[PDB]
DNA sequence: CGGGCTTCGGCCAGAGGTCGAGGGTAATAAGAGAATTTATACCTTTATCGTCCCATAG
RNA sequence: AUACCCUCGA
DNA sequence: CTATGGGACGATAAAGGTATAAATTCTCTATAATGGGAGCTGCTCTGGCCGAAGCCCG
């Protein structure tokens, strides 16, 4: 075994170790003898022997001494394999630079040796000398000289001056660099410089010498002397048939260092010129610059091909990228794939294969059953009858298939869903059979998808199919506990049809005794499918655990009820099934089931659920015809009379008096209402379009018309789409976004003209285009996502901490978007739980919630209750299986090495495809209720609110709020606290319109510095539209009036001066431009009266921008530090805005440039969670300043509104996880045991402090911040190097880790995956866990 | 910051310019200068002179070809009457071993003219470095001796013994100025002596002390610096040519570089095998060596 | 075998004004843009400050003053010929 | 079932015409990592492919019948280590 | 009034779904002739190892 | 039995 | 009277000589010839990195 692969510079000792030979001839192979030459590229001095246990001349042939090299054959006889770990090396006439350490962003070579990397590169291009061991001479080591330059410092000095050229002097360089004394010297001059800047320079170069002096790694190495030449089947020529020899770029590149080296050497030897020799050097340099990697500078090409030559660099990078095609991906055996087609006929555990398929997979099997049974003697004649299909063949076929479970996977794999076990039954034909109720969860329909088999062979990988990965296992999806396995669209349809009622129908009146009776009356005829009968039923309720309590009762159904109930398991009451039984019906129908009755009784009931509605859709001769498309009578009017309006409008513009910007916004507004009128009207008819007699007197009851039942049904279709079918398809939008003036009044049962086709093709088009880089986002999406979540499984079980997140119902708006049920379904509690009267526990302690305590929360008046979250939870490299809740694709609690991480990545990630003001008025009627109120009574009452947080509730009768609304500063509110408001009252009217400026003191106000034409001007409206001052721009004011700003100082009535409490300075706020001050000065001014009054995406991109952390350009800006906030000068161009706080005053303010509009106010609260100027928030301010769970619930929420526009369903769980890999990263501010600034993740820093409190001092503890990491940036910064490098930019990490001299610890899941082992999560663990008790414990 | 490896290689050259045929005719005439000065130096070791002679005498004896021992001057008859006169002149510094070294400087003088083959040319000075080699591994080997050992200072190391190397006289002279290191130094006499015993030998086997050999040795370097300087002017004119010419081969499944280089090489060659007598340009004897060059280099990548 | 007809962009001059991020500003009436059907492409960029600068296809960004003196027009001819 | 692999990385090849087999790359592993199933997706890229000494020993089990999975280490890791030797970068393991 | 010091603008790197499936295309010209090394081929000389006669120890 | 290009399906 | 060590024996394989044809690299030719050319232009964003230009500032 094995463990912590490293990762370092290689020595020119240790290439040499690695050798077994120096190559040193260019060619490969001779023409006319076609065995390789000695010092080639496939020499077998060097690489070893071509043939297995064999000699260049075949001295010894024998397979004895397989160690022993000959006398005449020095080519030491031994295996073939051995060609691929055998390396020789090509020593260099003159050392070379390496091209990772030059030309990596941050230039490892330049920064050990403080020299910018263009100089360096002036010196390895011979343009420039350099000056080693500068001595006594005015000269320095890092003074760069030209020619001209350089010959003058000869003849000046004549010696103690070492000038060298090329990467000779680099290396020169870098070996006499003295790590220890240079290390010393950067740290005492660390400190003294105050520049944020230098500091960080010299912190990356403390980084990079403490990380050379620790890994034992050499300067030196970096500029390599000698170079390894790759083992020759890894760079192999695959010869063409006819003869050809397909050369690989390694040999080309190969051959091409070689050749330079070659010609080095032997015009060195000679003493050519020293323009010729350098510009050899060069050339030497470019080769193995070129080898190495291409593109970077000089981007070499081939012979008589544009394309460019593949270097190691690819070829480590991998196909697809970075992602490594052949670690990660890798082909596998014993697989292989066809079309899909819908076996009806199949039970949800199983799946159809047809004869051939299963009989080339399991040919091993087969031969082994053939033999074991002594059917077949020799291995031949087992091949021959499983070639003839002999008939004795398919009985054991049929018994190695019998308990042996396949994996079939659909092309795209988005989730776990994605690949699912089923028990293979052998089938005639070619195409693979598919259960219909598992095409949802693989996203799979029958219009010509194709489908990978592959089949499992140990007895664990069995196991794990048929109990982990069974398709009856992975009912409920792992994001959301909804099920998954559920009715499609034509079993819907069937179950919709067979619940229906119909006003009049035979067999309708007469009692049934049993179900049993309601079947022997409907298949005998006599009575419909859907007629209003009576049928008493036997039920067994499951109400009382551990008690099934039966009942007979006689209910009011229908036949077509009464029959599917007799489907329906015996723990469920009938009232479930005596609905009309839609696709959301039959959803809840089945979850309520599984978490009610089982698992195996679940699996039942879908399979006989997809049985009856396939039969009763059978049953059902529902189809589609030209009349089933019902349009609208009155829709020829509604478009008569739009387009008379139209006519008028277009008139009305003519003549002038309409401009077109408002003609094009009125027009789309009344194209729009008609269509919706159309819309609605068609609607209305379709759905009620049936007129029954009842026994005399006509009726109406609701629709039988196909299409009408596809859409209610839910099976099929929608009312967008209806839309279209029978009623006007509406406007539509130009290619630039903008809608066209004119809609498409036709439908497609009209059919429509050329230009309104033309228009739906602009549409189309758009939308079509738009799906390929929908997917292509979401794929990269959910890679990233994956990649920075894997290494969090669960792993403890109660970590013991107490903190959470504070969950309260989505309530954004007027209307309740999530109730609190959602939220918290599946989570565990963080604390008590309390009735509106405290001191009585409801929920005491971490019970995980379940739908009993859910409808125990709903039964009580539970509002916010804190849950544990992912985001919490700080145990050490893992999660504790409380704080990640219920598994949502179980009914039970996660399990220790559930792989949470990427379960959420991918549960994130699958449903990407579906991507792309003046007051308040209460909805509902409910008892009003203030949160985060800060504001003192008016004069008469009116209770203006100027703090800009502060939100109106308005909590029902029970205690839980029904409504909030965000309540703006300067707010007027009729105080009604504990007094019911009636619905759509206006009980806040807050008119902004502008930035109001609250005057929280009263008295004879002072306007001092009011200047009419230099700070004022007594500019009065048309029709004395208001009697007030307009005050002066500072630009616009004159020269001296332009630093004099208004200031209205504070005075009582008599000319008594007051001040804000909290500060001694009065809040004589001063009067910026474009202000509105009605009041007179010297006039009394009421509390809290207006002195100064100035007037003021979606889809996936959200998506990853919120997961990315990324800056907008204008973000918005946000308070730093409550407290007394102040003017922002704006002479300067950048207000500065001083907090002045009453607890302690913090001078340290920033600048804001004005370029952006800011709106706010000075004189009051900062409150530093709030914010200053409007725009985007940026996720870190919100993460250093509010805090984890602020930005946690911030992050959450933003999230989740963008997956619910579509409608797609997502626990908070994945989300949360992810934001908890994010976050896994802290930032030192005073460290004590660290370097100041460092970015080390938080388990190192906790441990750290943990172990100093209990160590050398007490203040040894160090002080960190948190820090938020995109996921692309989180993933690249991991410990392992090894999970980093097969991601992204997979040469800067690794020539990171080679400087660094990184060690990779096997212990994430990619780490496994690419060395082969069992996974750390799952079933792999208690591998993992032997394993550590086995190397930890000696 | 151009990256362009040509680009730079066409800046470094492009600074020297071409010159007219009689700039190339006092080219050659320079190096012709070098390597008369060199054969002159040659001509006052006796082994070398001894060594043509024996490959005349092989001429004679039909152990050696015209073409692979002569290459003219500034039939063989010439050459027989011109080495008779060089051996008596050799026989009669001889003789009288004062007046022997103006014989030597008329041996140098009659030696002067001849020019050889470079086979032989690079026998000459392989026996010429093979007795500085030895004369500096003995100084090297007596000098790590007593520093090393006696810790005997290095400025009377490098004041009292150099130039001399072969007489007690030195080793006498130490012993009297009385340090400690001298008589540490009488550990060490034995192994120092014989060496200068074999150094001796090595002397009365080319009849020269060491400074007179210094001084050949020295002159015979400088004339081939000065060769190499010509021949680094002379390549350094003709790389527009090799330019111009290696344009052709450009998309024959090799570098641009890798054939311009390949092109100075045949043009180094044709330099060391061009004569102004010829009475012709150039660039009519380098091109055909340079698309030997790289003619050749192409078809090695088939 | 069938040779695809191409449709491609047609050889002559092209103005661009479209809103981009690159000034972070309000808005930029982008380069002029001359396309041959053979040959090199000549682009005549606007820089943020209202200024002219003009590249080659294959170059950097070079004043447009440049290019104009070049092609033989004065410092002062070519400011009164189309400044005014 | 089984058929000749790739000569560089020891998988098989790809597409009716040459044998070969469907690919588990990066989202099914994803998928199989998703499950607890660890046994299986470490059969499936340690022993269906990329091991010479496991294929073969499968091979012997599921014809005598019994399913052991010595598991060995995958070929293409030892590709890449060589790669990154020959990139001029050290790489060893603590044992 | 020079100088840290923040900020901004130009420039380069890297990354962009997966799994199929099929088809096609992949890269040339000095002769002479001299010389040096190397694989070959025959032959003799010495040691080696398979081989058996012979005296003797029990 | 290696790389590009083209076309096609989900 | 028999099994075993001891010594004689001899047929041959390796070692060295020793030329010898293959073969495979090396060296020359003398009007003159004295800075290359394909290189894309229709991403998109983000992110980092230097380098310059305002911006406080004492
Ligand atoms: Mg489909």
């Amino acid at each position: 075994e094995f463990d912590a692969i490293r990762i370092g510079l290689a020595s020119p000792e240790m290439i040499r170790s690695w050798s077994f030979g120096e190559v040193k001839k260019p060619e490969t192979i001779n023409y006319r003898t076609f065995k390789p030459e000695r010092d080639g590229l496939f020499c077998a001095k060097i690489f070893g022997p071509v043939k297995d246990y064999e000699c260049l001349c075949g001295k010894y042939k024998r397979l004895k001494h397989r160690g022993v090299i000959c006398e005449k054959c020095g080519v030491e006889v031994a295996l073939a394999k051995v060609r691929r770990e055998r390396m020789g090396h090509i020593e260099l006439a003159s050392p070379v630079a390496h091209i990772w350490f030059l030309k990596s962003l941050p230039s490892r070579i330049g920064l050990l040796l403080d020299m910018t990397l263009r100089d360096i590169e002036r010196v390895l291009y011979f343009e420039s000398y350099v000056v080693i061991d500068p001595g006594m001479t005015t000269l320095e080591k890092g003074q760069l000289l030209n020619d001209e330059q350089y010959f003058e410092a000869l003849e000046e000095f004549g010696d103690d001056f070492d000038a060298r050229m090329g990467a000779e002097a680099v290396h020169e360089l870098l070996n006499a660099i003295d790590l220890e004394h240079e290390i010393g010297r950067l740290r005492e001059e660390i400190p003294q410089t105050n520049s944020e800047t230098k500091i960080k320079k010299l912190s990356k170069r403390l980084k990079l010498m403490e990380a050379f002096q620790g890994s034992g790694n050499k300067p030196e190495w970096m500029v390599l002397t000698v170079l390894p030449v790759l083992p020759p089947d890894l760079r192999p020529l695959v010869p063409l048939d006819g003869g050809r020899f397909a050369t690989s770029d390694l040999n080309d590149l190969y051959r091409r260092v070689i050749n330079r080296n070659n010609r080095l050497k032997r015009l060195l030897d000679l003493a050519a010129p020293d323009i010729i020799v350098r510009n050899e050097k060069r050339m030497l340099q470019e080769a193995v610059d070129a080898l190495l990697d291409n593109g970077r500078r000089g981007r070499a090409i081939t012979g008589s091909n544009k394309r460019p030559l593949k270097s190691l660099a690819d070829m480590i990078k991998g196909k697809q990228g970075r992602f490594r095609q052949n670690l990660l991906g890798k082909r596998v055996d014993y697989s292989g794939r066809s079309v899909i087609t819908v076996g009806p006929t199949l039970r949800l555990h199983q799946c159809g294969l047809p004869k051939k398929m299963a009989l080339e997979l399991f040919k091993p099997f087969i031969f082994g059953k053939l033999e074991g049974r002594g059917m077949a003697t020799t291995i031949k004649a087992a091949k021959k009858m499983v070639e003839r299909e002999l008939p004795e063949v398919w009985d054991v076929l049929a018994e190695v298939i019998r308990e042996h479970p396949v994996l079939l996977n659909r092309a795209p794999t988005l989730h776990r869903l994605g690949i699912q076990a089923f028990e293979p039954v052998l089938i005639e034909g070619k195409a693979i059979q598919l259960h219909p109720l598992v095409c949802a969860a693989y996203n799979a329909d029958f219009d010509g998808d194709q489908m990978a088999v592959h089949v499992p062979l140990t007895l664990e990988a069995q196991l794990e199919a048929r109990a982990l990965m069974m398709s009856t296992n992975n009912i409920l999806s792992p994001a959301n506990g909804e099920p998954i396995i559920v009715p499609s669209q034509d079993v819907v349809m069937g179950l919709y049809y067979m619940t229906r009622e119909a006003i009049n129908a035979k067999g309708e009146g007469m009692a049934f005794a049993d179900l049993q009776e309601v079947d022997r009356a409907y298949r005998s005829g006599q009575a419909s499918l859907h007629a209003r009968v009576k049928v008493r039923i036997n039920e067994k309720i499951k109400g009382e655990d551990g008690q099934l309590t039966a009942n007979t009762r006689i209910v009011d159904t229908t036949v077509g009820r009464a029959l599917l109930f007799q489907v329906v398991p015996a723990g469920l009451p009938f009232d479930v099934v005596n609905q009309s039984m839609k696709k959301k019906a039959i959803s809840k129908l089945i979850n309520h089931c599984y978490r009610v009755v089982g698992l195996k009784d679940t699996v039942i009931f879908a399979d006989q659920l997809m049985y009856t509605g396939f039969a009763y859709s059978t049953i059902s001769g529902v189809s589609i015809g030209v009349n089933d498309f019902v349009i609208p009578d009155e829709k020829a009017r509604i478009i008569n009379a739009a387009t008379d309006e139209v006519k008028e409008i277009e008139s009305q513009y003519a003549s002038g008096l309409v401009t077109q910007g408002e003609k094009y916004n009125k027009v789309i507004d009344l194209w729009s209402k008609a269509n919706d009128e159309v819309s609605k009207a068609m609607m209305a008819n379709l759905s009620k379009e049936k007129v029954v007699d009842r026994e005399g007197k006509e009726v109406d009851q609701e629709s039988f018309n196909s299409m009408y039942m596809m859409a209610d049904s839910g099976a099929r279709g929608s009312a967008a789409q209806i839309r279209q079918l029978a009623g006007m398809r509406g406007l539509m939008a130009k290619p630039d976004g903008s809608i066209i003036e004119t809609p498409i009044t036709a439908n497609f049962r009209e059919g429509l003209n050329v230009l309104q086709y033309f228009i739906s093709t602009h549409g189309a088009r758009k939308g079509l285009a738009d799906t390929a880089l929908k997917t292509a986002n979401s794929g990269y999406l959910t890679r990233r996502l994956v990649d920075v979540a894997q290494d969090l499984v669960v792993t403890e079980i109660d970590c013991g901490t107490e903190h959470g997140l504070l969950m309260s119902p989505h309530i954004e708006g007027g209307d309740v978007v999530e109730p609190l049920g959602e939220r918290v379904l599946g989570r565990v509690i963080a604390r008590d739980v309390f009735k509106p009267g405290s001191d009585e526990v409801i929920v005491p302690a971490g019970t995980l919630i379940d739908e009993k305590w859910v409808d125990f929360l709903e039964v009580m008046s539970v509002d916010e209750v804190v849950v544990r979250s992912p985001i919490t939870c700080e145990t050490r490299h893992g999660i504790c299986a409380m704080c990640y809740g219920r598994d949502l694709a179980r009914g039970h609690r996660v399990n220790i090495g559930e792989a949470v991480g990427v379960i959420a990545a991918q549960s994130i990630g699958e449903p990407g495809t579906q991507l792309t003001a003046d007051n308040v008025q209460v909805k509902n009627g409910g008892t009003i209720r203030l949160h985060n109120l800060k504001h003192v009574v008016r004069a008469d009452g009116a209770l203006v609110a100027v703090s800009r947080s502060g939100e109106l509730a308005v909590a029902d009768d029970f205690g839980r709020e029904r409504e909030r609304y965000k309540l703006p500063y300067g707010a007027v509110i009729s105080v009604k606290e504990g007094d019911k408001v009636d619905p759509g009252a206006i009980v806040a009217k807050w008119d902004p319109h502008t930035h109001p400026i609250v005057t929280e003191v009263d008295g004879t106000v002072a306007f001092v510095g009011m200047e009419e034409g230099i700070t004022v001007k007594r500019q009065t409206d048309e029709l004395t539209g208001l009697t007030n001052i307009e005050v002066m721009d500072p630009k616009d004011r004159p020269a001296a009036g332009k630093d004099i700003r208004p200031a209205v100082k504070l005075i009582d009535a008599a000319g008594k001066d007051l001040l804000l409490p909290g500060t001694d300075v009065p809040a004589q706020y001063f009067l910026p431009a474009n202000a509105l001050v009605n009041l007179t000065d010297g006039a009394k001014v009421s509390i809290g009266d207006v002195v100064a009054r100035i007037p003021q995406t979606g889809g996936l991109p959200r998506v990853a921008d919120l997961f990315e952390a990324r800056r907008p350009k204008e973000p918005s800006i946000l308070a730093e530090i409550s407290g007394t906030i102040s003017f922002g000068k704006e002479t300067k161009g950048k207000r500065r805005l001083v907090i002045t706080p009453n607890d302690g005053s913090d001078p340290y303010e920033e600048l804001i440039p004005k370029w952006r509009h800011l709106n706010v106010f000075e004189g009051e609260q900062v409150n530093r969670g709030e914010v200053i100027s409007d725009g985007p928030s940026n996720p870190h301010d919100i993460l250093r300043l509010l805090g984890v769970s602020s930005l946690a619930k911030y992050i959450v929420n933003e999230i989740q509104d963008v997956y619910r526009l579509q409608g797609v369903k997502i626990n908070d769980k994945h989300i949360e996880t992810i934001l908890r890999q994010m976050l896994r990263k802290v930032e030192v501010s005073e460290s004590g045991d660290s370097s100041f600034i460092k970015g080390d993740q938080v388990e190192l820093t906790q441990v750290l402090e943990e172990n100093e409190q209990l160590g050398t001092e007490d203040k040894f503890p160090a002080k960190y911040e948190r820090v938020l990491l995109g996921i692309t940036k989180a993933s690249l910064s991991t410990e392992s190097f090894i999970s980093a490098a097969s991601f992204q930019e997979t040469t800067r990490v690794l020539t990171e880790a080679a400087v660094t001299g990184k060690r990779d610890f096997l212990r994430g899941l990619k780490e496994n995956v690419v060395v082969g082992r069992l996974i750390p999560a799952g079933t792999g663990l208690a591998y993992h866990s032997e394993r550590k008790r086995q190397r930890d414990l000696g | 910051r151009t990256t362009d490896p040509v680009r730079m290689y066409m800046r470094e050259m492009g600074t020297v310019e071409l010159l007219t045929r009689e700039g190339e005719i006092e080219i050659a005439k320079r190096i012709e200068e070098g390597i008369r000065e060199v054969m002159s130096a040659i001509a006052q070791f006796p082994g070398t002179v001894d060594s043509i002679l024996a490959d005349y005498n092989r001429i004679v004896a039909e152990g050696g070809r015209l073409s692979d021992v002569l290459s003219g001057y500034i039939d063989p008859e010439e050459a027989r009457l011109r080495f008779t006169a060089v051996s008596e002149q050799l026989d009669k510094a001889k003789k009288a071993l004062k007046q022997a070294t103006a014989e030597l400087t008329g041996l140098a003088e009659l030696f002067m003219p001849i020019k050889l083959v470079p086979k032989q040319f690079d026998a000459l000075v392989a026996r010429v470095r093979s007795a500085l080699e030895g004369v500096r591994a003995q100084e090297r080997a007596i000098m790590q001796l007593c520093v090393r050992d006696a810790r005997m200072p290095r400025a009377d190391f490098l004041r009292l013994f150099p130039n001399h190397e072969t007489d007690e006289k030195w080793v006498d002279s130490v012993l009297k100025s009385k340090p400690k290191y001298a008589e540490a130094i009488e550990r060490l006499r034995d192994d120092i002596l014989r060496n200068q015993q074999k150094l001796a030998a090595l002397e009365s086997e080319v009849e020269l002390t060491v400074a007179e050999i210094k001084e050949i040795n020295r002159a015979m370097s400088i004339g081939e610096a000065k060769a190499r300087r010509a021949k680094k002017e002379m390549v350094e004119a003709n790389l527009r040519l090799v330019i111009s010419i290696a344009k052709k081969y450009t998309n024959r499944g090799l570098q641009f570089l890798d054939l311009i280089q390949e092109g100075n090489i045949g043009l180094m060659k044709a330099v060391d095998k061009f004569e102004y007598r010829r009475g012709y340009k150039f660039s009519t004897y380098a091109t055909w060596w340079i698309r030997q060059a790289i003619t050749r280099s192409i078809a090695d990548q088939a | 075998r069938v040779i695809v007809s191409q449709l491609h962009r047609s050889p002559g001059v092209f103005f661009d004004h479209d809103r981009g991020k690159t000034h972070s500003s309000g808005k930029l009436l982008y380069s002029a843009r001359i396309i041959p059907y053979r040959g090199s492409w000549l682009d005549f960029e606007f820089d943020p400050k209202d200024c002219v600068f003009v590249r080659i296809d294959r170059r950097r960004k070079l004043p447009a003053s440049v290019l104009l003196r070049a092609l033989g027009y004065s410092t002062e001819e070519i400011l009164n010929a189309f400044y005014a | 079932s089984t058929g000749s692999y790739s000569l560089v990385t020891q998988q098989p090849l790809g597409g009716k015409a040459q044998f070969g087999g469907q690919r588990f790359g990066e989202m099914e592993v994803w998928a199989l990592e998703a499950y607890g199933a660890a046994y299986t997706l470490q059969e499936m890229l340690t022993v269906k492919s990329d091991d010479v000494n496991g294929r073969t020993k499968m091979y012997k089990n599921i014809v005598d019948g019994d399913h052991r999975m010595e598991a060995g280490m995958p070929e293409s890791f030892n590709v890449l280590i060589k790669e990154i030797r020959s990139l001029g970068i050290d790489i060893e393991l603590e044992t």
